[PDB]
RNA sequence: CGGGGAAACCCAGGUGGAGGCCUGUAGCGAUGCUGACGUGCAAAUCGCUCGUAUGAUUUGGGUAUCGGAGCGAAAGACUCA
RNA sequence: GCAAAGAUCUAACGGAGAUAUACUCAACAUGCAACGUUGGAUACUGGAGCGGGGAAGGAUUUCGUGCCAACGGCACUCGUACACGAGUUGUUCGGAAACUGAGCACAACGUUAUAUCGUUUUGUUAGGAAAGUGAAGUACUGAAAAGGGGCAACAGAGAACCUGGGAUUAUAUUCCAAAAAGAAAUUGCAUGUGGG
RNA sequence: CCAACUGCAGACCGUACUCAUCACCGCAUCAGGUCCCCAAGCAUAGAAUGCUCUGGUACAUAGAGAAAGGUAAACUCAGGGAAGUCGGCAAAAUAGAUGCGUAAGUUCGCAAGAAGCAUUGGCUCUGAGGGCAACACAAAUUGCCAACUCAGAACUGCUUACGGCGGGGAAUCCAACUGUAUAAUUAAAACAUAGGUUUGU
RNA sequence: GUGGUAAUGCGCCAGGUAACAAAUCAAUCCUCCCACGGUGAGCUUUCUUUUCACCAUAAUCCACCUUGGGCCUUUUUAUCGCGUUGUUCGGAGCGGGGGCUCAAGAUUGAAAAAUGCAGCCAUUGUUGUGAGUUCUGCGCAUUAAAGCAAAAACCUGGGGU
């Protein structure tokens, strides 16, 4: 609801800025692996519980 | 039908402190507004009688 | 409230008067079957619950495309509208003509 | 905030407004004094 | 909103050094002269055309007069 | 195509529900011109959306049974389910009917028809249930004014 | 408040609205069908029927007492399936 | 097996989702099934509501434009899915600043090989010297006032603001500009007008 | 020094959305669980139950369609009426309101809705029950007006016809009674209770 | 500081507010219904002076009739009077005549038509009665071997300054 600490919202909005997939040039970059996110993280499927 | 009204200054419950009326404005609408509460006024000592005071 | 009704007095329902007055209604018909009509409100103009018949109590006059109703019986404004909309639904003219009041005693005839 | 505006553009505030928003920065509503045209001191600006 | 009850108290508050603006009413039979000021709106109503024209008349040039209309939708 | 975002938008500027808000089905184009609150006012205005009245409810057969029940129809023994105190209690006949009498009996010692001798003997029988009505107190009062006058 | 009585008291009509009182919603429970289901809607649920429903009543938040210890109108009940 | 919570029908528009054919064949007997929006019809919820607002819990699920690989145990042109871009405005609303309750336990003292133990509101810490101030006479300086410091209620106490808006895609007793659409209340410090 | 007027200033954090037959817990968009406020019309005693305007919804995989056998918050059944079965289990059955009437037993409070008998629709009428305005005793009367309930009469009709709503009687055993209680096979005669008694101080 | 016989009106220490339960009966705001009237829409083969919708007024200020309590002064009451739906009051001052106060309404205005609503540069613009509602008032007598939190902050007085 309306109420939480403001060092929890500060938490939950790093959680949402990371929230995000990887650029497409870093897998054009020489000697790479990355291909998904792989830390990505639904609001239905895995709880923060702050 | 009928208006149904909603509470407006994000309390909730209905105890002594949070009384309700109801009021329709300029614009055609019933809203809720909140009654303040009100004292017993001045007394003469318990021990004496408790008493009201005149003037 | 006072005194218990009867059914048979529903044979007799008598309107209010005017104490000291005399009220007047128009209706601006300006805008061929100006015929039809006043007499139409004379024999259709119901007076104490009993259709035509109408005595010196309810007078009509046809003048310059309007039409006149002098009484001094207590009589709504939209009663009048109510015989206009029962008149134009037998000639089939209602998605055309339209009623709609003008002012404190007075309607008018209008296009959609 | 204030302060600042009147520091960095020759202009003065008559309101401030403030809000936090949910990625975790702060944005500011400013209005100016209507002496000012805030038009034209966003046109020295650049915006 | 406070009611003046009479001319020489309401020239007294329209002269003050914070009477912003007259507003001017007219109604189908009397007129309102309506002072800003700073704290209160300052009313004073006239039933009386004839005198409704001296008063909108005898007004000082350093407060603005305004004729209160319905403004646009 | 979608009108749904109009549909909502003349919901919430008509003041409505969605049931009520009329979007006319060859204005479709035009309609879909629209994305915001003001150019949705703009189609109203126009024309090409409108706000129905309500549906019907009306209240005309309970009026004609009320003319009846007021004449006394429908009230008999096989249509009554609750009890009689529940359909009128005696508590609330009790209270009508003494204050009936106290107000009575208040009017004639203001007027002076009554003495206080009498007022106070009759406001006590009337609390103990002497006098079954308005009437019935009458006649008592008017026994007692002969009876004095013949023996004075 | 009416009637009776030497007295002590007795008979009757109202007013009033008591109770771990009665019938019955919401709430709190759980009798019978030994009904449904029994690789379920569900690691205990569903339907009808049933107990109580001004009190030793039901319920939100806060707070206090645990592992040979705690708590218990006492079933070895319950202490995060 | 996908059977509780009664139920959909119709036309037009949209869409790749059709009226999709080898001879022969006018059309049936050789492209079925299914979808979004608007209008119309028919029903359901039935104010202890598949209405409108909040606490706990959740944390972008909210809004607009696209998209339809996977996911929404059938389906999709649709989505709480996926991509991009946006959105939460307060002197007065809730909290804190600033109350006390059931309670907690820092200091002090005691105990323990061991503090990571005990006491700490029945007016109240500690064998216990726990007060740092106004006023008088420019900071300074030094008389009175037993019982140390603090936390614990977003439903108890406390608490100065109301309507109108043609003002959003999405916020509003928070936004609106001099005719502030406007009308108020209240706190601090300074001017001057009257009175001490 | 004291209002009041006037000038200037009025800091911090929260504020989207949800609150559930899809946003929370139950491995899930699970017929389970989850505190507070606002609450319309008619029937009726009514927050029972049935239907409806405002607001909401047509979402829960569908289509074609007379097998047997199932499940049901689905029905009937001639004649008999518990013969069925461990056992009237299940089903049937009673039923609202008003008047009359009501046994043994009893801690005098009850038992009791004991048991039982009768009436009830529709229509047209009649009566009763009120308010305030105008030392001399039938203003003991004139006018105006509301709201519903009860009682009586004539005429007329039934195919006994929405919903909702106790079956009753005579006895034995146990426990005085209201209550609590094995979450998920035991609700009892078990526990508690008021009352009685004893012990330490 | 100052008026009125008075109730009471105007410019460190001691009390009070905060501060607390039931039922009954009245209840205001608000909701619903009805009567009368104005505006728009629906039905109309027939019938229907008809059916449905709408007819709004926020805080904050000025001035000053009704109900319910407490009291003052004058006339002094008694088996007797006053009063509630209700379980009661009076020489420790009942009732009547005049007043003083408090609580809750009302009625004037200001704000405020310049707003809002609905038909279309113009029209409209509402006043009465029932029923239900816990604010509030009935001041602080619900069972009771049950008797119904506290403090900050604030208010008034007694004293001396
Ligand atoms: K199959
Ligand atoms: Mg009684
Ligand atoms: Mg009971
Ligand atoms: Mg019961
Ligand atoms: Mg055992
Ligand atoms: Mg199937
Ligand atoms: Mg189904
Ligand atoms: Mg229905
Ligand atoms: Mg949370
Ligand atoms: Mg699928
Ligand atoms: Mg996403
Ligand atoms: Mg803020
Ligand atoms: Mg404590
Ligand atoms: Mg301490
Ligand atoms: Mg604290
Ligand atoms: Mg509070
Ligand atoms: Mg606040
Ligand atoms: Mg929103
Ligand atoms: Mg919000
Ligand atoms: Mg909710
Ligand atoms: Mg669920
Ligand atoms: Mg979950
Ligand atoms: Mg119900
Ligand atoms: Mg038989
Ligand atoms: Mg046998
Ligand atoms: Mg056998
Ligand atoms: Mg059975
Ligand atoms: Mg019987
Ligand atoms: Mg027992
Ligand atoms: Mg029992
Ligand atoms: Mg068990
Ligand atoms: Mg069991
Ligand atoms: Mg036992
Ligand atoms: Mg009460
Ligand atoms: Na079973
Ligand atoms: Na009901
Ligand atoms: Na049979």
């Amino acid at each position: 609801g309306r109420f939480k600490p403001l060092a929890v919202k500060k938490k939950y909005a790093k959680k949402m800025n990371q929230n995000k997939p990887v650029p497409y040039w870093i897998r054009l970059r020489t000697g790479n692996r990355i291909k998904w996110n792989e830390k990505r993280r639904h609001w239905r499927r895995t709880k923060l519980n702050y | 039908s009928c208006p149904r009204v909603q509470y407006r200054r994000r309390m909730h419950y209905a105890t002594r402190g949070n009384r309700m009326k109801m009021v329709r404005t300029p614009g055609n609408k019933l809203v809720m507004q909140k009654r303040a509460k009100r004292s017993q006024g001045i007394h003469t000592p318990w021990v004496l009688g408790h008493k009201r005071l005149g003037g | 409230v006072a005194v218990r009704a009867k059914v048979g007095s529903r044979s007799y329902v008598r309107q209010k008067q005017l104490a000291k007055g005399k009220k007047v209604f128009k209706i601006d018909c300006s805008i061929d079957v100006l015929g039809n009509f006043e007499q139409f409100f004379q024999d259709n103009t119901k007076l104490n619950g009993r259709k035509g018949k109408l005595s010196d109590k309810v007078r009509l006059s046809m003048n310059d495309n309007v039409l006149t109703i002098s009484t001094t019986m207590a009589y709504r404004k939209k009663y009048f509208k109510y015989l206009t909309k029962k008149f134009l639904k037998k000639k089939d003219l209602r998605d055309w003509i339209r009623i709609l009041a003008t002012g404190k005693g007075t309607y008018q005839l209008k296009y959609f | 905030i204030k302060k600042a505006m009147r520091k960095l553009y020759q202009v003065k505030a008559v309101k401030v407004n403030t809000l936090i928003r949910p990625d975790g920065l702060k944005k500011a509503y400013i209005r100016l004094s209507a002496a000012h045209d805030a038009l034209d001191t966003a046109n020295k600006i650049g915006l | 909103p406070r009611e003046i009850k009479t001319l020489k108290e309401f020239l007294a508050i329209c002269s003050r050094k914070d009477a912003r603006c007259v507003k001017v009413k007219h109604n189908p039979s009397a007129t309102k002269f309506k002072v800003r000021c700073s704290r209160y709106l300052y009313t004073l109503v006239v039933n009386d055309k004839k005198k409704a024209d001296k008063i909108e008349r005898s007004i000082h040039p350093s407060v603005k007069k305004i004729a209160v209309t319905a403004r646009s939708h | 195509v979608s009108l749904k975002l109009q549909a909502r938008l003349a919901s919430s500027i008509l003041g409505c529900g969605r049931a009520r808000v009329w979007l006319d089905p060859n204005e479709a184009v035009e309609i879909q011109n629209a994305n915001s609150r003001k150019s949705v006012r703009k189609l109203i205005k126009d024309g090409f959306i409108i706000r129905k009245p309500v549906k019907v409810h009306s209240r005309a057969r309970w009026r004609k049974m009320k003319e009846a029940k007021d004449m006394g129809r429908h009230n008999g023994v096989g249509r009554r389910e609750g009890s009689r105190e529940a359909r009128m209690p005696s508590k609330e006949l009790w209270m009508r009917r003494l204050r009936i009498l106290r107000r009575l009996l208040r009017k004639y010692r203001a007027d002076k028809k009554i003495d206080r001798h009498v007022y106070r003997d009759l406001y006590m029988r009337a609390k103990g249930n002497v006098f079954r009505n308005k009437r019935n107190l009458v006649e008592h009062i008017h026994k007692i004014k002969n009876e004095k006058k013949k023996e004075r």
